[PDB]
């Protein structure tokens, strides 16, 4: 394969060979992002900042939920025979 | 099993084919998500893991809850309720930011989207070690996996009524690829009457069996233990470059030198690798000086005439000949000079179109071959 | 200073798989360098039977070398030998010994201590 | 391949006198030619290599010429512990071929 | 109305007289810079408008308030004075940092810089929703306009007697271009004999009636309502690249596959372009096997032979056929093969650049086809 | 224009084709950067800070007050006829 | 002095074989490192110097105590000893997250490393303003030398008894390279008939007596009182673009206008170097239209035909005439045109190599020469 | 040199010419990063976290202390003569 | 499933301009095929008009393409027609159809309920 | 542009005959024809595709022959559905032309 | 406006070193034109002897070439003349001068007050 | 390289003449000659360039007029303050030559 020799010649040396590994995902596991606080303990201090904060996470939210819906949409079990 | 029904789709690729089926699996059904709504009502701490017997433990993270209880809470007796709505609305909205800048138009395609953990860092609570460890991902090979980006999210399920969203992260399993190895390369500069000229040859070079391929290692770790990567770093080399690197030095492009380029001696089995055309060797055993003659290119340094040598202000114990006393110009056959810039690239390539426009009439006209 | 040490099964039923261990200590052998094993026969005769270099690249003697294979592992720093279909004529001392890996200067400066394979 | 012929196969000399080993190649191998010195107990140790270099560490009462067909090696003012198992094997192609031996006595 | 003088000044650029006479029109006069001192000094707040009669509303941000009256002043009767001026002093520095990272050395121009909104978020106060809330900065495609970067300031004025910075913002309107369309394009692989190719062809391409043109993405982000860029993104494209779009496919370009190549089949018309001597095409409907003669470079499946196929493990419902059974290599013009690596492009173009110039006293030989 | 046939007998395929929309700016508004804190509810406790605060800052304000300086004095009222 | 033995070291370049023979000086002997570890004991401030006659002091950095000093200890009476620790820890984990992003295995030549100050921002408590302070780091070229990150340290000691990094930080100093000139290029575009073209040139130009060469600007700030940068700049032009800047205008590529190109007038001398077949160039002081025909390329306007002109609807006061009338298309020699695309040069470096294979045979017989 | 006059027939000109100046390092400090804080006055209120910043801190700073103990020891005295 | 459902002036003056919409639900016009415009004269005779392609290629009939335009609107997921110099023979009842945009595959698989137009 | 011709315009049968439809193309089309069904009160749906491949969910009775000029459609076992207009539309090339028209009649 | 004021010693001794300092106001030498030297010989002769453009380009009078340098100083805005074996008849006034860089256009627009230098 | 010869020396005229003074070059030079009036306690100034450009801001009593070797300037309606020195000069190439020189007096 690669002649070492006439490499050296022009300059050019090895200084490191390995394996090669690739890694693939097998097992899942389940995260969720909770994106509304426990404000229970802040007795109502937040109604105005918290409503506000909502109405910022639908105009992002919205559009993933309705990607999602419209690929789940296009699955059907198994017709076999 | 599910079959994909390709009528109410238009264009779709293949990593959108795979990855909408694939969400079939990963989703929860109607019932589990409801219980998830139940639960993560009643979650009070930064982190938390919801346990069921239907599936897997599933770890609830809020990325504002530890401000609340480290800060906001414990300071209401003295503070006044209007000060501590507009501590909570700053970093209210400086989340948003961060979500908006994750799950926003900038992502284009969900269903496809694959999110390393390290993104998800600030959406997490800042902070990813501690959601790791009670993911149970540890191991020798965690550094080694997380630098190279490997714990990566799915989009699953998004809830628009209780506003969470739900992802699907996988610790990677690492297989060696048999019959590949990945060469690191190193080179030093050589001289041509009184021009510095060096090789130009890829970084790194995978080899399998009589191929060889180039090597990215933009996602590659080459850890101690050995080189793991995420994505697949193999891409075909041409053949004119993979000539050059199976001895036919006249296929490999050299370059002149440049302002900063410090790489004139190697060492290399035990003996020094230098160019003495630009540097000034030294035999500090003797006090002579070593030269490079203008017929020679590159000098090769041992202990059989100069066991210690000093190169420019360091002085290195060299070793048994393990090499040629020098490489000779006449020889050695040596490839056509380049320049790598993309202006430069841009000029010459104009020009040798255009020459060859010029001879069209001829070059195509290759009927002299016959009727000589 | 470099110090080889060969490790391996003293006797070798007939027709099974020699497996011999050369741990090199004071040195990588992932850095530089050929590692060879040679073989000592009785009678004061020396036959070299292949090697690997740094740049994982193997080479083996052609009177042996469809029954022959060298391996590393970088891991614990040493190198393996496997010599398959051992006959009576593989009775000898095994000899793990580093050279550099360009020719004309294949000569050997660091060897083991040796082991003897019995068959 | 290489054919190595190593004479004489057995010596005996005595402390203070000088020998003389040659090694005879089937064809040219320029001026690679590698000694060793063999000892019980220990491991074997590079004298001489490419013909004529000396190994650093090495006495230099032991010396080394000859190149192409011809080798040979000589040891001056025998010492107690010269007197061991010697080899030399040409490092210049494929495959490597060592030597015959010679083997020294007290006499 | 004014006119620029011209004399005072030495070479200058379009950018930097355009933007050098806008200055003119942006700027406050005297005393209108007055006035906002004397405002400037009582206000309180981190974010505040000042109302002036003589023009429009000027918006007031400071980047420390915030910490001063949400941390600072209420613990001034619990913390000591020394500690108070230590906490305010580790904000301060980190501030300057910031200022001295958007208003220093790296911008070369002040007056020819137009800086987004975005990377002025630090010096704003952390965030930018609030500004944006302010500065009656809303609407439908905010988010669009904001995720291409299209909010920007510029520096109007810098008074370093009372320490503060006036920057004209502006929130870009929206003109369709008439004439222009923006393509996107996908591509699967085909076999040549036992070789995996696959066609070079920009990602993204505009066209112009008969002009076809490249186009940057780099900008533009692809909301659903339409393509919306900061700058225009038509740049030329090559005449061989553009009659490769013009169905040559003799002048496109053909490259080798990779180790990290997912694109096999694609869904379009109901169909599967697909590349099955790459991957394996089985036919759930009858369990038989779809193969591919090396002869055939492409097939597109169809319910009229399969109705349910099966590539990857994956199973997708066909339907009519919208194309033809296969792409024959005998009845299709391919080009040649091309490397896009950086190395690669440098060692073939020298090796057809000195091929030229060996027959250099060739190629002038105009008369050679006259002389025969 | 684009023959979208031969495109895919080579693998080509179009998956979208939009409008192309640009910005351009007709309205401005003015932006201050109030540099200087108020710091009077905080009794002398930040004297010295703020003064190493105003230094540095000036170090990065001079040279941009010159430069606009520099301009808006090489631009003159028409003067025609 | 010292020796570097090359005898237990494998493969290792110039740059590891100087930082590790300059790693003896720099590092402290093992006394030094017993007192340091001492005194380091007693450090009770997030930023320290320490004193001792061995050598220079030494300033000690903890990059989370100014959070104990200014936050947790004064709270102490007031919060439960449970939240002290939560609290801590949060800060704790994000600092090793930094340090495992700065030392970790991202890392992978500890010893040949050279970090930015503004890199160890993070690990030296989030600002390192104090730091160069400290550091007696000051001057009038601070601020240049911190924009090129010339500012650098190399890793010396590790100590993992008392968790500790030692590292040796430089203070650069500047030297003029006589000889050489740094060029800056501007340039405005020129119609060909109806098609607008514009020069390839270089951004930046180096010049050194007879030799013109590439410069590069990533590491260099080009202040008021100089040009100052952290590596070298100066790598080789090929010999072709050199003779476009010398003079040979047949030398140099042009490539078609995009769509966001704003730079078609320059001003220099006091005219206008106007493209008016792109543009409109109107004479303010007479009304006239500017016209260009298409035997020109360039328009030159000065005070001797038009004492003030407005192009783009911008007016400037232009004077004395100091360049030609204009540019005649027929009276200057042009380049061939090209097309600075990553999938430009590849479509037509392919076509032009595919093309030279087609008449090989004829190139390699060039026989024909002696023959007739 | 530089032809500016045709340059300028083809629209390029020049718009600044300086000199060049390269930075080298002559003096150096010692910057020392002291990983452990001082938390004599928390009353062992973080004894868990702190032992937890320890293990993580050994993982990454092993490796590096390791390489340059590898390196000093191949630096010998100069045995000159 | 595809539904296509026109929407027009049923009467229209000589010599105006005519106006279709054709709705499209069930599927994005903006994703794949060909969308075309049949109209059936009264007597039995079909006749097509044009296409607009989810590549915005359009394309007419050679003998009616001087006064006909076709355009879509991806927003409301619907396309036009628009025909002038309205005779008293184009009087007919309007289609809307989907094909495929590649020939010779162009056949029509799904249609809409039809609308008529006097002149 | 291609004329066809189809034929009969009217025909007369009744349930459980079986019927046969004829269309002639001027120029040589290769095998593609579309056939469509026409009922009063409902959409038109394609039968058969490319000369004789039958639409998914259309009855198998329905079939189709011919290539190049001759085309029919041939029915069988009629049912009281199938008495409808029908029409051949050739698909390889433009202009896309329709046929003339063909209508069945209880008998 | 543009001012030049040049400032010299008035006596030298013969085969000695004269040194001039153009100051400019009201521009700045570092950014377009031609910065030139012209001396004033009592007889009313003018020579032209040499300039610096701002793109620090050189070029000398060719009958004193050999023994004249030109040179100049950004951050003082301010260039230099250099006038080495001084012998007799080279006392005169020295103007600095300004032109285009371009010729054939060099004519010059801004002269200075002009400094008589005695040998 | 190019000679220039400036005639009259001397010229004396009332205010309110028409004077002439002419300038002769060796070689041509095109139109591209360069006025000059030099007075003292002031700097020169520009009068005429590329041989009958007027300088903005200079009266237009001045006119030049000429072509190649063959120059002049013309001063009509002489005012007091026009008495003074006159030089013209050769701006096409290298090296820059000036002209003799030209009082005026007030006769």
């Amino acid at each position: 394969q690669i002649h070492w020799g006439n490499l050296s010649k022009i300059g050019v040396v090895g200084i490191g060979s390995a394996s090669y590994k690739v890694m693939t995902r097998s097992s899942h596991q389940s995260l969720v992002i909770k994106l509304m606080p426990n404000i229970t303990l802040l007795n109502n201090c937040t109604r105005v900042e918290i409503a506000e904060y909502r109405r910022l996470l639908r105009t992002v939210l919205e559009p993933i939920r309705d990607a999602l819906n419209a690929m789940t949409q296009n699955i059907r079990p198994v017709q076999s025979v | 099993g599910v079959v994909l029904a390709g009528a109410a789709l238009g264009v779709a690729t293949a990593a959108q084919i795979t990855a909408g089926i694939a969400l079939h699996q990963s989703m929860l059904n109607s019932q589990a998500i409801d219980n998830l709504r139940a639960s993560l009502e009643t979650t009070n701490q930064a982190i938390e893991a919801i346990r069921q017997a239907g599936q897997g433990m599933i770890l609830a993270v809020q990325g504002v809850q530890d401000y609340i209880n480290n800060e906001l809470i414990p300071s209401m007796n003295q503070l006044s309720c209007d000060l501590i709505g507009q501590k909570l609305g700053l970093k209210l909205l400086r989340y948003y930011t961060e979500i908006l800048s994750l799950f926003g138009p900038s992502l284009r395609d969900p269903i496809s989207a694959e999110i390393s953990i390290q993104a998800l860092s600030y959406a997490l609570g800042g902070d990813i070690n501690k959601v790791l460890e009670k993911l149970g991902y540890s191991g020798g090979d965690l550094l080694g996996i997380l630098e190279s980006r490997g714990i990566k999210a799915r989009i699953t399920h998004v809830d628009t009524e209780s506003y969470f969203i739900v992802l699907s992260i996988a610790y990677p399993t690492l297989s060696e690829i048999k019959g590949v190895i990945v060469h690191r390369l190193e080179g030093v500069s050589y001289n041509i009457g009184s021009q510095e000229w060096y090789t130009t040859v890829p970084k790194y070079v995978a080899t399998q069996g009589y191929l060889i391929s180039n090597f990215d290692e933009s996602s590659c770790t080459f850890m101690p233990e050995g080189t793991v990567c995420s994505q697949n770093a193999l891409y075909p080399m041409s053949p004119l470059l993979q000539e050059c690197l199976r001895g036919s030095t006249k296929s490999c492009a050299r370059t002149l030198v440049s302002g900063s380029f410090g790489n004139r001696f190697i060492l290399s089995q035990g003996n020094l690798i230098a160019n003495c055309a630009s540097i000034l060797c030294k035999c500090y055993t003797t006090g002579t000086i070593i030269n490079q003659d203008p017929d020679k290119i590159l000098t090769y340094i041992a202990a059989d005439h100069c066991p210690v040598v000093e190169v420019n202000g360091v002085t290195i114990q060299v070793g048994s000949r393990r090499y040629p006393d020098a490489v000779y110009l006449h020889r050695i056959d040596l490839g056509p000079p380049i320049s790598l810039g993309r202006l430069d690239v841009g000029t010459n390539l104009g020009n040798a179109i255009a020459k060859l426009e010029d001879a069209k009439e001829l070059l195509e006209s290759s009927d002299q071959i016959l009727r000589s | 200073d470099v110090q080889l040490q060969e490790s391996g099964p003293g006797l070798v039923k007939p027709s099974q798989s020699l497996s011999l261990t050369c741990t090199v200590s004071g040195y990588s052998i992932t850095s530089d360098y050929a590692w060879n094993w040679i073989r000592q026969f009785p009678g004061n005769k020396l036959e070299w039977m292949g090697y690997i270099s740094y740049t994982l690249t193997t080479g083996y003697n052609p009177s042996l070398k469809s029954r022959i294979s060298i391996t590393r592992d970088s891991s614990k720093n040493q190198f393996f030998l496997q010599l398959n279909s051992v006959t009576t004529e593989d009775t000898a001392t095994y000899y793990c010994a580093r050279s550099g890996w360009l020719l004309p200067y294949w000569y050997f400066d660091v060897w083991g201590a040796g082991t003897t394979v019995t068959v | 391949d290489v054919q190595i012929t190593q004479s004489p196969s057995y010596l005996a000399a005595s402390p203070g006198e000088t020998i003389t080993i040659n090694c005879r190649a089937s064809k040219s191998i320029s001026k690679y030619l590698a000694w060793y010195q063999e000892k019980p107990g220990k491991t074997n140790e590079l004298l001489i290599y490419s013909g004529s270099t000396l190994q650093s560490g090495i006495p230099s009462r032991f010396r080394g010429s000859g190149s192409g067909t011809d080798f040979t090696l000589t040891i001056s003012s025998l010492e107690p512990e010269d007197f061991a198992m010697y080899y030399c094997q040409q490092h210049n192609e494929y495959t490597l071929t060592f030597g015959g031996g010679t083997k020294l006595e007290l006499k």
